[PDB]
RNA sequence: GACCAGGCG
DNA sequence: GTAATGAACTACTTCCC
DNA sequence: GGGAAGTAGTTACGCCTGGTCATTAC
């Protein structure tokens, strides 16, 4: 259940490190985090419903929400290939 | 931080973390982490069996 | 709430539309449906509760034990809403002095503080949070001391303080708090030092709150306000008047329930007991107030307890009122007893060799404070030579 | 508040006591050194004074010895309970201008 | 104008239309690149937004736009 | 240049 | 070093059971 | 349908004095 989270432009490939040292301190059952660079201002994170992310997006200042609604996986295919 | 040409893995020291052979390009843009294989279906679209970060066009 | 019959028969007519309809979860359903319209179901649940516990009454706590006290409360308020509908309670006065409090810059500034002080502590949690995440853990923990001393950043504090105490807009949206003090000569800033403003706005015409109040008697000056639109709205203090600090009230609570007064929880009010009121909240009933009225201003007048509080009763609904917060607005007063005033030709006397002072003219009993609500009690005679039983 | 709680596994910091200083002012190149109104009224500066607040470390639930750091300056009241003109004569008062 | 101090000082319209061209080049970016339907559906809603407060800041039922001080900006 | 506060007829 | 946004009034219009 | 009920729009004219602005994390 992919899910989109709006982030300042400037550091978006320092938030997915900070993601990804953050998910180890409560053990977020996250399965991954896509942030390509094509995509200026936006990242996509992996999670089984809306708490999880809302609890993984809080303490972050660039972090500003989420974007409602499920992103579906067809979207995104021409970006992994 | 480097990234292996053919592993495609973002490596953060001189030396893979899953191959022995110390290989890089310095032309990585798209960044790709995973942190649990076995539940991310990205990982199994793209084949890949190891946690960890990977690129994609280097 | 209650136990009149009249409000027995209200109440019960009262209840039919929640009586045999709800539970006490199908209010909480209720509530979430109205608060989170169509969201998660689970959600709903929680921003009640949220709601629930820190937007009701939020004086009395926000802990999820105290909602007993939060509708006994809510309970009393209505039994006054119901009280005022069969004409057993006239209508309060906003323009009454003993309802009005002032605000001084010892409040102020403590929200000033805290705002910036809640500033400053998220600023520090980010600043380690960072720290630590980027340096890593072994050189944190190398010396917590300097790790902790040089990740604070003491400016957010002061520029925060600075910029609101001179520009003069306060957080929260008010506007002229600090002004410019006046200097053309005494008489200005001396009066400068004593001013009084009203939070309404200007351009309206606020007919009932410009004009004069009979209990502005010795704590407004009646003469003394601007010319143009602000009339009314702005007024000096008096020469005698005299502001009060607070006392602590716990100290203040359990000395009341000393002497004889039951808690709330034990006993339910009955029309045929009086009412006890701390600081405007309720705090048990007593079978005769006109005594313990006596006896506390008796013990006040003693030198038992702080001349800061004031005690007043209203007979027609059986209710006892005592204050002790600060804000209010005193004036001084004789005492007389049998009446003889009990101030003498040899206390003045003493006072003008200098033997005597104010402070222990207060503290003999002699000379006492009263704010708007002991006025009521009163009947103050004007000349000493009008004085009588 | 009580203390602060940051995102670190093993760390909590408990909120001790708060001081108020004397009222000084720092050069900019480092030296601090007593200050009195006329001398602020003139120079354009703020008569404030220091505040000091005491820092309890706590790891893994252990509490260590306190630490005492300076959080920010707070203006002063005129002839207040703190201020340097508490208490003085009226030739001191002169002389100070 | 120019400020003794300095610094510039610039209307409230330059700030609103600065706004609107970084919104534009920003939904163009994305569209030209490919992106799913939730970006651009939310990039489309924030460039109206900005048209909307930059015609009028006090049209009913919107947070109008703020300045750096707090004061509401004022606009055509 | 815009805001805030206080005055004058 | 810089790129980055975070109280009264009165007359209409819309309901509405 | 004709009763709520919820928007939506206004609220005298000059003049004088002074004070503050007009980002920040790395
Ligand atoms: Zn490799």
């Amino acid at each position: 259940k992919i899910f989109a989270v709006r982030v300042t432009h400037g550091q978006e490939e320092t938030t997915a490190k900070l993601i990804y040292s953050k998910v180890r301190t409560y053990n977020l059952p996250i399965y991954a985090i896509l942030a390509p660079s094509r995509v200026k201002g936006y990242i996509f994170v992996e999670a089984p419903n809306k708490g999880v992310v809302d609890e993984a997006i809080r303490g972050i200042r660039h972090a500003r929400g989420v974007l409602p609604g499920e992103v579906p996986f067809k979207e995104i295919e021409h970006f992994l290939e | 931080e480097k990234a292996c040409r053919h592993c495609h893995y973002i490596t953060s020291e001189d030396r893979c973390p899953v191959c022995g052979s110390r290989d890089l390009s310095e032309e990585w843009f798209d960044l790709v982490i995973i942190v649990d294989v076995e539940n991310s279906e990205i990982a199994k679209k793209i084949g890949a069996k190891v946690p960890g970060k990977y690129a994609i066009r280097v | 709430v209650g136990n009149d019959p009249e409000v027995q028969q209200i109440m019960f007519d009262n209840l039919e539309d929640a009586s045999d309809i709800t539970t006490q979860q199908e209010a909480l359903e209720f509530i979430g449906k109205l608060v989170a319209p169509g969201q998660a179901r689970e959600y709903r649940l929680k921003r009640a509760e949220y709601v629930i516990d820190n937007n009701l009454l939020p004086h009395m706590g926000v802990s999820p034990e105290d909602r007993i006290k939060k509708a006994y409360y809510l309970g009393m308020m209505a039994l006054k809403v119901i009280e005022l509908s069969l004409g057993r309670r006239p209508e309060d006065d906003k323009d009454h002095y003993a309802n009005k409090r002032l605000r001084l810059a010892g409040d102020l500034l403590k929200d000033l503080f805290r705002v910036a002080f809640s500033q400053l502590v998220k600023d520090i949690q980010y600043q380690m949070t960072k720290t630590y995440q980027r340096k890593g853990d072994k050189y944190t923990f190398g010396n917590i001391h300097r790790f902790i001393r040089n990740s604070i950043r003491p400016d957010v504090l002061t520029e925060r303080i600075e910029h609101a105490l001179a520009t003069g807009a306060w957080p929260g949206g008010r506007t002229g708090v600090s002004q410019l003090l006046d200097r053309t000569n005494y008489m200005s800033t001396l009066s400068h030092l004593r001013r009084v403003t009203s939070p309404l706005d200007r351009e309206q015409p606020h007919f009932e709150a410009r004009d004069l109040h009979g209990t502005h008697w010795g704590r407004i000056c009646p003469t003394e306000t601007p010319e143009g639109p602000n009339c009314g709205l702005v007024k000096n203090l008096a020469l005698m008047a005299q502001i009060t600090t607070a006392v602590p009230e716990e100290e203040i609570r359990e000395y009341l329930m000393s002497l004889g007064i039951v808690p709330i929880e034990v006993r339910r009010p009955d029309p045929t007991l009086w009412r006890v009121y701390l600081n405007g909240v309720l705090i048990g009933t007593i079978e005769d107030g006109k005594a313990l009225v006596q006896r506390i201003r008796q013990d006040r007048r003693s030198g038992k307890i702080s001349d800061v509080i004031n005690v007043a009763y209203y007979e027609d609904v059986k209710e006892v009122y005592v204050n002790s917060d600060d804000g209010r607005v005193r004036r001084p007063l004789i005492i007389v007893e049998n009446g003889v005033p009990k101030l003498t030709k040899e206390h003045v006397q003493a006072v003008k060799e200098g033997r005597l002072k104010w402070s222990d003219l207060i503290k003999m009993g002699i000379i006492e404070y009263l704010d708007a609500e002991e006025e009521e009690n009163a009947y103050v005679a004007m000349w000493p030579w009008e004085v009588t039983e | 508040f009580g203390g602060i709680k940051p995102d670190i596994p093993d760390f909590e910091v408990k909120f001790g006591k708060i001081r108020v200083g004397e009222p000084e002012f720092q050069e900019p190149h480092g030296q601090r050194k007593p200050l009195y109104p006329m001398d602020a009224r003139i120079r354009n500066l703020t008569y404030a004074a220091p505040l000091y607040l005491e820092m309890i470390p706590v790891i893994k639930g252990v509490e260590q010895d306190p630490v005492e750091v300076r959080i920010g300056e707070l203006p002063i009241m005129l002839k207040s309970k703190v201020c340097r003109l508490y208490g003085l004569s009226d030739e001191e008062l002169i002389k100070l201008g | 104008i120019t400020l003794e101090t300095g610094i510039r000082a610039e209307d409230d319209l330059t700030h609103k239309l600065v706004d609107i061209i970084r919104i534009n080049n920003r939904l163009k970016q994305n569209i030209e690149a490919g992106a799913p339907q939730l970006i651009i559906e939310d990039l489309w809603d924030l460039l109206q937004y900005h048209v909307t407060t930059y015609i009028n800041n006090e049209a009913p039922g919107v947070p109008p736009a703020k300045h750096k001080s707090g004061r509401p900006l004022k606009t055509l």
